[PDB]
């Protein structure tokens, strides 16, 4: 007996104890959304026996302001606003015990400007919860009041084709290969010849960065040569993405300021830096008037499994609010996962200053862009020549399609490959804008420049019945 | 105050085969033990005084209590603990401490303010019983 | 017709083409290990009609130096070093069609200290390959060589409790609440009252930053004050996890200089920084004698299935590397995902000098920890003082024990609710120490406690019953 | 100048500098000793006798904690200074910093215990 | 009193002085890790001082030892960070003169440091009364320990590549005479010998800045030497 | 209330600099410095914890005469977004022109977290 236990709170909402998240203020189907609002659309799978709208109210308070018990501590807060709501709980289509649960954030629970704060909270805590067998990230609706306080792209496909001089086509490229090994001149070596012979861009390995077979200031130096020869060479802006990525921010900006001080109009760095790191470099390369490619390495441990994680498209919208330029997007038809209507809305995301709803690409929120800048989608990984009206038509205009073993992997050397890839190119966008049906006459369209092109022809000799048909594990809930 | 220094200081004043018991835990366990005492209660005080050398390779729990009497004959006005040391590569530390004797009466600490840079302020603990020299505290 | 289609290579392995991976030199039943080499394991699920050791191979030379066609230029390297072998492929006990893929790699492969490059090799692009349908990261070995171009914990448990005055016993401490929105004044008032009560530490919540309800220097000024008044009053040394996570180095860098010249002992990062901001923390923390708690936020994006993502034992490797302090590694008991036998793997992973293979603990390499200092595992998430035997059974003497609810939700206040689990754990702690079965008398030993410790006997009365009883997704493939 | 080539010629099967003249107008180029034992004995404010010291032992393998504690021990209990070993810089088994701290933790203990001024 | 009582009676940590080869620093069974770096130095003992003593003097010494018991030892895991004295055998040809090989853990050192290193190998163990002379013959750095220190800022390979030299040595040249030249004179010798055919010249070692010469009109006079011997000839060229 | 009101922007930042040292809660800036040199002292006042109070020095050349110039409201908006803490907004009573009613618009302008639309 005490004045501890005389002033103890009887309300029942906020006497000590469990109750449910659901009976918490967590779960409101009434709850009128406000334009402020972040939104956030989870795929819930709960443990058996867990009610789907207790499991999506769990996941709506532990990613806001709740616990696992009450606390009086909610009265000295306006509580009822920061609360986050699930406001509403559907069924996902052909499946047994798993549901949409669309959840309302209000803008006050966010850091202006932090994708690490963003994150935090709607990715923090709440995937490990016990009550939850599976949980996944689908789609977000940013507000245009808080799209505001990021930068977005340092550089955008906008200026990015105007310092390029470089319009009316996608951008080509390659990675570098063998992936490890190579040294410093000779780096500079496929460089040089990737450039010369008709790429716009090659670039580093995403895991290339200074080892003991080469360190990092002799590939930057003879890359810079290389793309400065190809310059010369041709009349073209060309450029390398030198990888600045390391072990800390010290590091990278050392290495960044060296690209800088050469005079390099790109450089590339990888997801593995993470979300701070990133965010420093966006800031950095609008600063610096750098284009900024962003390499999305380990994207798939969290990306490929429908049930479980974050899809891609969530990440698109978070790497465009941090401000990289270019990010991989996929290739529909290469070695890496890739349905075409995800990649739709990967592309459309990255791309567009609005987007409707459209289920069948996955986009669940209308999206406001509230004019921050675009980024490039890249399309990388196992494509060659022969696809090209593939490419053009899955794609688009606006991309960076990017040939390593399809242009290194050429038998008559490497700006062979090259002029191969950029003729083809050329002549699938000519075909296109002469309003031909370049899906149904591709090959033969590829076989007529061909005619006029060796390099082309070995390319499409060598390659054209390489294919990568597999099922997708990352596919929509809808049809059109 | 309760100074909350040491293991079991939420606990009451541990008894003569309480402290039995941890020695003879120190022991099975193949860990050095010291006894050290102090009239400085600072938090950060990392010295307190030594009674004797630490006791190593121990066999006999009652070797440590007789030198625990032994101290507190001399010392038990003041704060006495007991310390366990593991020499194991990557422990080589204290992986035990307890108090086993307290002054009847700990004032504790006055919080010392200073006003530095902007809203910054700069702390200090002052330990009352340090109002008086060594000898005279407790 | 031309010099380039004379000097065409004839060279069977080295003409152009595809061929298969596992004909590339990326698997070698054969090959001996080396003591630099890098291993991983890989739990590998080809899709249908996909070789075991094809997909095993594609793996290995995915992560190191191959792409999907041949390339000449792999002669100008010493070739037969770079590439990855993938040296045994077994099945997975009791599944269908999934593998488990050993993998060596060249210690020359990796940039000495950066987490960035070791990952972006490791996990880069692997796991979005269409020809397997899901991969996870279950362990790696890293050489001693390469350990020691890592710092490790900038503290180390060690001399954490030398700082703290602290040892015996596990640490205690509490997540403010609720999460978001309070001010900073009262989240001084809230750190003020858990330590003044009896425990060693409080923290920020992952989420809390800084944010239009609180500003961070307020909450820092404010909880450095209720941390010194709570030494003066109990003659402890204590501590406050002030969250410094932030959206640029440059910001995290402020916030940090500003902890250190209040004097804290602690700070706190979320694992949603990234790997770079993390290893510039680790270096920042080793220089300013501060102890770096890391908060996961996050990790359970890739951890949580057991067929796709990464195993959290290979994040507290790296993490153990990059220089944290702490870093949550479960609860078995509480709210969130815990196996036990998972769980004893973590923690071992984090504290052991040296670990042996230990298949039921998913420990799948030995592993020799180079003298780096040791990691402080942290339990946190639903727990409360009527599990304490539990808790000191499954999680040992060297970890936290935070409460965050199972503090603040007691109906006699704060300093209450921090007493109940001061006495618990010192309770438990005695009678483990004097040979006591404290597993099967632990409730009737927190009972005894109770007799004379009221807001012991009233969390009791309100929380015993309360268990998080769910079937683990995280679980072993081997058993004693 | 003096020893760069010298002592590895052919025509002389062994070296050895004795002893140099330095002359008063190169030794005004140089600073001499920063403090020089005038103004060391001044600032410990002792005079008439030999200072004392003691290297810490064992040579490798003590905690910062540990340090202390012996640096605090022999202090305390009559000696000037103690000293790090030569191999003491910063290693696996103890991180420079720590011993520094811990090390005029123990300094300062002795000082306020004697009324001398001490160092490590 | 307490501190009679706990004297150390144990044999090994009870005070006094015995020989470095019972202290633990003599182990002709030790098992000698990958991870351990190496010593072997040529030992000359004094007139009665046996040969293994004598090397177990030197692997105490510089490693954890003094010359007396100190009870401090048992405070860190003493057994690890001894040095071990392995293997001692005669020289060939020689009387009273024996090569020792010694092991020191990897901990006992500072990663990336050169200083460290060498302030336990040769820090005192060269002036120990007890050897009349003592030779460091050679070390065995572990991969694990050289992986802390960068190597080489270039390397011959880069240096190769940087000066477009291949298939043959390099050629240089040292301005002579040693001391006295000034700035210009010194670019004059400078240009004739780079545009006469070699590779580099250089500075003497002991041309730093003096009366005759201070290191900005040096290095000054040397570049336009090279950049002319350079456009000369079409090579690439250093002073 | 120490005012910082200076020439440059060097000037000011020395003043508010050494006003912080000594510890002051508060400083001062006129509104004759101008927007940019406001936004400027508003955002080192948030870095430094310090009360910044704005002094609306010559606001009244623009804002007395009702046909013409910047009624405060949008001063008051303005300042706000900028980052002070405190402005002179009148006393209605006082030696300086404030009509309630007016005065009442731009306390709620500075106060509230929104207002409605308020014609009187
Ligand atoms: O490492 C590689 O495999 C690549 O360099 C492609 O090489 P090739 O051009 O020789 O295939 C790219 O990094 C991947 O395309 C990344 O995948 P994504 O774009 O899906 O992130
Ligand atoms: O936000 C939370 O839920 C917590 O503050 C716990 O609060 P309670 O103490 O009130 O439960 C912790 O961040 C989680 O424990 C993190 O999970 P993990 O340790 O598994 O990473
Ligand atoms: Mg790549
Ligand atoms: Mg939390
Ligand atoms: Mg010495
Ligand atoms: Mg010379």
């Amino acid at each position: 007996n005490s004045v501890e236990e005389r002033t103890r709170i009887k309300n029942e909402r906020y006497e000590s104890g469990v109750i449910p998240y659901a009976k918490m203020g967590y779960w409101d189907p009434n709850y009128a959304v406000k334009d402020t609002d972040i939104l956030a659309l989870f795929r819930v799978s709960p443990q058996p026996g867990v009610d789907p709208v207790e499991a999506s109210a769990a996941v709506a308070g532990e990613s806001s302001t709740a616990t696992w018990t009450v606390v009086w501590t909610d009265l000295l807060t306006a509580c009822d606003l920061y609360r986050a709501k699930a406001y509403k709980v559907e069924s996902v289509p052909n499946t047994s015990d798993q549901y949409f649960a669309y959840i309302s954030y209000d803008i006050d629970l966010f850091e202006e400007g932090s994708i690490a704060n963003l994150t935090a909270s709607i990715i923090g805590n709440v995937f490990g919860f016990k009550a939850v067998k599976a949980l996944r990230l689908e789609d977000m609706r940013i507000p245009v009041a808080y799209l505001k306080t990021f930068q977005g792209p340092a550089t955008g496909i906008v200026v990015e084709r105007e310092r390029m001089d470089k319009f009316g086509r996608p951008f080509l490229g390659a990675t570098v290969k063998p992936k490890l090994g190579l040294s410093g001149k000779n780096y500079g070596r496929v460089v040089y010849e990737g450039l010369r012979g008709g790429l716009d861009f090659l670039k580093d390995d995403e895991n290339i960065n200074s080892q003991p077979f080469m360190r990092w200031k002799e590939r930057f130096l003879y890359s810079i040569e290389a793309v400065n020869r190809s310059i010369a060479a041709t009349g073209e802006v060309k450029g390398h993405y030198m990888n600045v990525t390391a072990a800390t921010m010290e590091e990278m900006y050392e290495r960044a300021e060296f690209a800088k001080q050469l005079g390099t109009v790109i450089i590339m760095i990888d997801l593995v830096i993470g979300y701070t790191a990133i965010q420093t470099m966006g800031i950095w390369a609008r600063k610096n008037d750098m284009i900024l490619h962003l390499h999305r390495a380990g994207n798939s441990t969290y990306s490929r499994q429908k049930i479980h994680g974050m899809n891609f498209r969530v990440i698109c919208k978070w790497m465009r609010m941090a401000g990289v330029d270019h990010i991989h997007a996929g290739t529909v038809v290469g070695k890496l996962e890739g349905d075409p209507l995800m990649i739709r809305g990967f592309y459309n995301t990255l791309l567009l200053p609005y987007l409707e709803v459209n289920l069948p690409q996955g986009i669940f929120f209308q999206q406001d862009w509230a004019s921050l800048r675009k980024v490039t989608p890249v399309a990388s990984g196992g494509i060659h020549c022969g696809q090209m009206h593939q490419l053009l038509d899955y794609l688009g205009n606006d991309v960076v399609l990017q040939f390593g073993g399809g242009t290194i992997g050429h038998p008559d050397g490497i700006q062979a490959g090259a002029t191969a890839n950029r003729v083809a190119l050329e002549s699938m966008v000519i075909a296109r804008n002469e309003g031909r049906d370049y899906v149904a006459e591709g090959p033969q369209i590829l076989r007529d420049a061909a005619k006029t092109c060796g390099p082309l022809q070995t390319a499409l000799d060598l390659w054209k019945d390489i294919t990568f048909n597999y099922t997708s594990t990352d596919t929509a809930d809808f049809v059109e | 105050m309760r100074l909350t220094q040491g293991t079991f200081s939420f606990l009451p004043d541990l008894t003569d085969e309480q402290i039995k018991k941890q020695v003879d835990y120190a022991i099975s366990q193949n860990w050095a033990i010291n006894i050290e005492y102090t009239e400085d209660p600072h938090p950060r005080n990392n010295f307190w005084e030594l009674w004797g050398l630490p006791l190593f390779d121990i066999n006999d729990a009652a070797t440590v209590m007789y030198e625990i009497g032994s101290c507190r004959q001399q010392h038990s006005n003041v704060y006495i603990k007991v310390n366990a040391f593991d020499n194991t590569r990557g422990v080589e530390s204290c992986v035990l401490s307890f108090l086993i004797n307290r002054p009847s009466y700990e004032p504790g600490f006055r919080l010392v303010r200073s006003e530095d840079i902007s809203r910054n302020q700069k702390y200090s603990f002052h330990s009352y019983a340090t109002d008086k020299p060594e000898g005279s505290r407790y």
